[PDB]
């Protein structure tokens, strides 16, 4: 199927429909706009089924805090990997390799979703990377 | 109480972006009211949706102003729009369907690469690995000296950007020997080899 892997992304969150904004600030949230500049992501593996996800404009990288919080970091530390998992239903899922049982997602309203509130059955982890052109 | 149509419910149509995995069901809702009962019509990129617009065709269940397609497949990206209407007034909203495949397979290497080389002591050469990959890829070239010695991983440090490529620059007799670009995913792990033969 058409695309390629080292090709910049979109990740589509489910829930809402919202692309994952990584803001030049550092703050992470959600958009409908399409035309955004800052959800053109760039996926990176560090090892088999963990990658790293960062925000090209921002050039931030994707992280979750102690808390759950995420936001996105100028320099990589451990709380910037997540195992990416293709679910049956054919969405994506990231899952942070330091704080195990929680995810990565967005709430309805678009702003994310606390790490510790995220759960496997949940329509906020679900995500569908999609080309970042046009 | 006689009045025009009007949406009852919101929050099931906010989300006006709808992309979706080949295969599954999409389906659209427009929950409206009115007095008397209002009409409901589907448009596909703002012209009526026939039956005959996709293989399999659609479902609409009035009870709950839906549309439903299944199993979608990349044609049906477009626009869908459903118009409600009554005598006292005419409503629509439209909602945009895209649709990608999914490949749930290990990594992919290109038959061929890398390919074998040779070259006499002090040259260059190098080794290519095209892979492809849904599920994101993790690529590592090792030589084996089973004795393995990792020359490069991809990784923040190591975009995937220049990891296709492998260069051996003034070739010693050490750097004979076989060659491997080895790709994996969460789903598996693929591997093709070639051989370095340095001549004197």
């Amino acid at each position: 199927p058409p695309g390629h892997f080292k090709d910049p992304k979109r990740l589509y969150c489910k829930n809402g429909g919202f692309f994952l904004r990584i803001h030049p600030d550092g703050r992470v949230d959600g958009v409908r706009e399409k035309s955004d500049p800052h959800i053109k992501l760039q996926l990176q593996a560090e090892e088999r089924g963990v990658v790293s996800i960062k925000g090209v404009s921002a050039n931030r990288y994707l992280a979750m805090k102690e808390d759950g919080r995420l936001l996105a970091s100028k320099s990589v530390t451990d709380e910037c990997f997540f195992f990416e998992r293709l679910e049956s239903n054919n969405y994506n899922t990231y899952r942070s390799r330091k704080y195990t049982s929680w995810y990565v997602a967005l709430k309805r309203t678009g702003q994310y979703k606390l790490g510790s509130k995220t759960g496997p059955g949940q329509k906020a982890i679900l995500f569908l990377p999609m080309s970042a052109k046009s | 109480n006689k009045r025009a149509p009007y949406w009852t419910n919101t929050e099931k149509m906010e989300k006006r972006l709808h992309a979706v995995p080949a295969a599954n069901t999409v389906k659209f809702r427009c929950p409206a009211g009115g007095n008397p009962m209002p009409t409901m019509r589907w448009l596909k990129n703002g012209k009526e949706f026939k039956q005959e617009h996709r293989i399999g065709g659609y479902k609409v269940r009035n009870q709950h102003w839906s549309l439903i397609m299944e199993s979608v497949v990349p044609s049906d990206k477009g626009n869908y729009t459903c118009v409600v209407e009554n005598e006292y007034g005419s409503i629509n909203h439209t909602y945009h369907l895209d649709v990608v495949e999914r490949s749930r397979h290990r990594p992919i290497l290109q038959a061929g690469l890398p390919a074998n080389a040779s070259t006499v002591v002090g040259g260059d050469v190098e080794f290519v690995c095209k892979v492809y990959s849904d599920a994101q890829p993790h690529i590592q070239w090792i030589k084996h000296v089973p004795y393995l010695k990792v020359l490069k991983a991809a990784g923040v440090n190591t975009t995937d950007k220049e990891i296709e490529v492998l260069y051996i620059r003034n070739v010693t007799f050490e750097d004979a020997g076989e060659y491997t670009c080895l790709a994996g995913n969460s789903i598996g792990i693929s591997f093709h080899s070639a051989w370095l033969t340095v001549l004197p």
